[PDB]
């Protein structure tokens, strides 16, 4: 897996 | 909301799902037919992926059809081909197929696939 | 074959125009009930990110029913925002839903997102 | 975009 985007 | 967080390989594994779903023949509901060779697949994965299918399936009568046939100058090989590219984004491109699928992307209207081809061809010339 | 090429942003390309069929209702096959609240939605894109909705449309008997409804402990809003990270990989994650979006991720058999729910509370305790 | 997988 988790990103921020 | 602008405080999403986002999981990198969600797309490519619903895609592996849905190929997943093609392969045992679930919930399949249209027959594409390519001069006397039958394809299965998800019209929603045909227009998400070709300018021609979603035309053909927003299309008020076309749109309850179970069978579409394509132009017979279309090559079965090359269809098979782009369906496979469609449902995996990896497309098997060879020097003896190349001008099949090439024409087979302008007809269903795959714009990256199209310019790829294109990149190809010049290289070899 | 083992020479393809790949398009490194097809599956994402794929999901956004997927995700433009659901908003403007196109070819939507199925709506989820949830406490009166209700969803419209595919059914092979619910079947390839949940492993509840994979076993109900695989069901010999519910894979024709047009109608779906939840258990009635199920938060509308929690359903609401799996549902809209289904179509977009984009999860809204917020100290006021983080209890409802775990309890209906477990319950829609959704591994990934029960597991970063897990690790974002245990960071606040 | 197009890479080698
Ligand atoms: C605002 C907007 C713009 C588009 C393109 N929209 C669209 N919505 C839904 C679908 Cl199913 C869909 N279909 C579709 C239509 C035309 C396409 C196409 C997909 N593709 C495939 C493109 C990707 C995958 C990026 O290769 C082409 O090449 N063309 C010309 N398109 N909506
Ligand atoms: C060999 C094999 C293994 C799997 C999982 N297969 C499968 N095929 C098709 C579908 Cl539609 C599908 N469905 C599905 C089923 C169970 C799931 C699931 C998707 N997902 C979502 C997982 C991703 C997106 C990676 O988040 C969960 O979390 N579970 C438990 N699964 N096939």
């Amino acid at each position: 897996a988790w990103v921020i985007p | 909301a602008d405080s999403c967080i986002q999981f990198t390989r969600h797309a490519s594994d619903v895609l592996l799902n849905l190929n997943r779903l093609r392969s045992r023949d679930i919930l399949t509901d249209v027959v594409i037919v390519v001069s006397r060779e039958q394809f299965r697949a998800h019209k929603t994965v045909l227009m998400a992926c070709s300018g021609l299918f979603y035309s053909i399936f927003t299309d008020q009568l076309k749109c309850n059809l179970s069978v579409i046939n394509l132009d017979p100058e279309i090559n079965p090989e090359g269809f098979c081909i782009l369906l496979d590219f469609m449902y995996t984004s990896r497309l098997n491109l060879r020097e003896g197929n190349i001008m099949a699928v090439m024409a087979t992307a302008m007809y269903l209207q795959m714009e990256h696939v199209v310019d790829t081809c294109r990149k190809f061809i010049k290289a070899s010339e």
